[PDB]
């Protein structure tokens, strides 16, 4: 009971300041926008803690940057200011699938997700968890104030955490998306009906936010530095500004309420908080927005939403085909024996599906799951060729023509007339089969 | 900074450099500060450079 | 000549759409994301107008240029024209099949106007959508280098879906330039070119 009990905290702050420098090395040694500006860094097998420090050292420049282009602060800016750095944040996560259970909300990132199984290369930010920053500060159990962030309705269902989350130490904060960083303009923004009562406002909110030389340089401030950050940013903006009733929204009515103070912050700017790896937590909040539809919960594999969202066998069949093209095997599972179908079923095509039956089986991606339950049941001929997409060819021909061994395999392994494909194709299975 | 280097120390499982993987699973999972069992996977995934089941702590600082 | 094409046919003629989203890994190309979209709105865009779509997706060039062989080599007696989209990636004069690359000029071989007399007197369109030239009689070229988040093929489907049987072809394709030239400004100064062959104006009558 001496020393050592205080001290086992450090078995976790240093893990988590090892992996969180792992996410960050992602970013700078793979990231095409971080080597224009020459912020990229070195490649390592396991990257260590100078990609944290390049963090902090990019975070330093950028908050000297603002802090250079205004300096002389007015005596109402200094309290605007202050007002910012004391606010505590709520972060938002939308999405469709069931990420909690109740008691822990595990939340993983887009590279996380591949270890299991264009902007990827820009930035390589994919190793971390995006969220939506809620500056109202009326509590983590309040209603979220914005449900859409950069014009996109990301889910249903929103995981709030506050800014007292140990993982907070380690992330950024970029003022808009940091990939797509242009915050719209006045007919694309969210809460329509408040920047409407300022007009001169919703001609300067269409810009691109930037601070290097280069138009996408975004703006990227660690932890010590986004509340300093939003605050001078924002003073940026009121002091271009020529609206005289915003300039007297943010001093008077926004400083009093913390609502008020985020929507001005959600119409300025589009903040966009990322958290390295993985977001695991109990203290968290789960809010359901609006209610999930069909094709929601298909996609994300949200398997008990969608056992209420199926009330009918037409539903069912709708709910499939959404399973077949986007490749989710499990979803197919659940439908398969609550709902039990027929060949005459599937045979036409629904509406809103650009490509049949036989073709969506055998399209790139397909799932041999999806496939070998589906040619087992015989609800789908197993030779019948298109008619309408890729017409004069049979499935195996698409199992051949993109390479995937397995898929060819299940074809043949259900009498697959291997003289059937085109000149295209011809003896190149044999190389496939073993 | 440098006394990170006596922290992973005061609960080695030997007396220098290899600490047992698994006593640093559990360890985080009830005694210190109360972590999330979720997480604790993906902690340990990149802090065991052996990749097997064990702890490197006097090599993991140096190298980074 | 009334300065205008004949459109008093059964079928206002063939479409045949290559969209290639996915290549092999000899030639080192990436995934064409979204263009699954561009060929959905091309889709329903040319069927409204007239025409009997058929849609191919990931064609090799062996497959590409037999394709459209047995496409010219078809009787085209009771249609008024001929249309091909093209949907791949490409670099100089040269479209990016799945298992390589095959020039323009082999594509638009067998149908100059000895090798297809059924399309003689007609026009032949071509719209090219390559990321990264013959010159005969009745031919039409949409060549655009510029690539999307694409702008070119929303921009053509968004004026034919709204003045595609009512405004001369080259109306058309002026206002898919100015469009497509407005997307450079806004970012969300690069234009296609327009190759035209024709003889006479090119109107859309059943």
């Amino acid at each position: 009971l001496g020393s050592g009990r205080p001290a086992a905290g450090k078995i976790g702050a240093f893990l988590r300041k090892a992996v969180a420098a792992q996410s960050y090395g992602l970013m700078f040694a793979n990231g095409k926008l971080f080597e224009a500006t020459g912020d990229a860094l070195e490649k390592r097998g396991q990257y260590g803690f100078s990609a944290l420090q390049r963090l902090d050292g990019l975070s330093r420049r950028n908050l000297a940057a603002v802090e250079a282009r205004l300096g002389a602060l007015d005596s109402a800016e200094r309290g605007l200011k202050e007002r910012i750095m004391t606010g505590a944040w709520h972060f938002r996560h939308q999405s469709n699938a069931a990420l909690d259970d109740g008691k822990t909300a595990a939340i993983a990132s887009n590279h996380l997700l591949a270890r299991e199984s264009g902007d990827k290369a820009l930035l390589s930010n994919h190793d971390f968890v995006f969220f939506g920053v809620e500056f109202s500060g009326r509590g983590k159990q309040d209603k979220p104030l914005n449900h859409k962030h950069s014009t996109m309705d990301f889910g249903a269902n929103a995981y709030v955490v506050p800014d007292t989350l140990p993982a907070c130490r380690h992330g950024y904060l970029t003022l808009t998306d940091h990939f797509f960083n242009r915050v719209p303009g006045g007919r694309e923004a969210e809460h329509q009906d408040f920047v409407g009562s300022f007009p001169q406002m919703g001609a300067e909110t269409g810009r691109w936010i930037h601070e290097g030389k280069y138009r996408q340089n975004a703006p990227i401030f660690n932890y010590r530095d986004m509340k300093a950050a939003v605050a001078l940013h924002l003073i940026e903006f009121l002091r271009d500004s020529k609206d005289a009733a915003f300039k007297a929204y943010v001093f008077d009515q926004a400083m009093q309420s913390g609502q008020a103070l985020d929507r001005v912050l959600n119409s300025v700017f589009q903040a966009e908080f990322h958290i390295p790896r993985l977001m695991a937590t109990t203290d968290y909040a789960k809010h359901p927005l609006r209610p999930m539809l069909l094709k929601e919960a298909v996609d994300s594999v949200n398997l008990p939403a969608l056992s209420g969202l199926v009330s009918s066998k037409g539903d069912a069949v709708t709910a499939m085909w959404h399973a077949i093209d986007k490749g989710k095997d499990a979803v197919a599972a659940h439908l398969l024996g609550n709902w039990r179908f027929e060949a005459g079923d599937f045979a036409s095509a629904p509406p809103g599906f650009y490509h049949e039956l036989n073709y969506a089986l055998s399209e790139h991606g397909a799932s041999v799951y999806i496939l070998d339950q589906f040619l087992s049941r015989g609800w789908a001929a197993v030779n019948a060729p298109f008619e309408h997409v890729n017409s004069g060819e049979t499935m195996l021909d698409n199992a051949v023509k993109y390479g995937n061994r397995e898929m060819a395999a299940a074809l043949i392994k259900h009498g697959a007339d291997r003289n059937l494909l085109s000149e295209w194709n011809g003896g190149k299975l044999d190389a496939l089969l073993a | 900074e440098e006394e990170i280097r006596e922290a992973f120390r005061v609960f080695d499982k030997d007396g220098n450099g290899y600490i047992s993987a698994a006593e640093l699973r559990h360890v985080m999972t009830n005694l210190g500060e109360k972590l999330t069992d979720e997480e604790v996977d993906e902690m340990i995934r990149e802090a065991d450079i052996d990749g097997d089941g064990q702890v490197n702590y006097e090599e993991f600082v140096q190298m980074m | 000549p009334t300065y205008q094409y004949n459109m008093n046919f059964e079928k206002l003629g063939k479409c045949i759409i290559i969209n290639n989203k996915n290549f092999d890994k000899v030639t080192g190309m990436g995934v064409r994301n979204g263009t699954d979209k561009d060929a959905e709105a091309l889709f329903k865009c040319f069927r409204s107008l007239g025409f009997d779509v058929i849609v191919y997706n990931d064609c090799s060039c062996a497959k590409m240029q037999d394709l459209l062989k047995k496409a010219s080599e078809e009787d085209h007696t009771n249609a008024a024209c001929f249309a091909c989209i093209l949907l791949s990636h490409g670099e100089e004069n040269v479209i990016y099949g799945k298992d390589g690359v095959t020039p323009i000029k082999d594509l638009t071989a067998h149908f100059r106007g000895d090798r297809c007399k059924t399309l003689l007197e007609k026009p032949k369109l071509f719209f090219i959508q390559a990321a990264r030239i013959p010159v005969e009689a009745d031919f039409l070229f949409a060549y655009s280098t510029v690539p999307g988040y694409s702008w070119f093929v929303q921009a053509l489907c968004s004026i034919l879906e709204e003045h595609g049987k009512d405004l001369e072809i080259m109306q058309i394709l002026t206002r898919v330039n100015d469009r497509v030239a407005r997307h450079f400004e806004s970012q969300s100064k690069q234009i296609p070119c327009v190759v035209s062959m024709l003889t006479k104006e090119l109107y859309f009558s059943q």
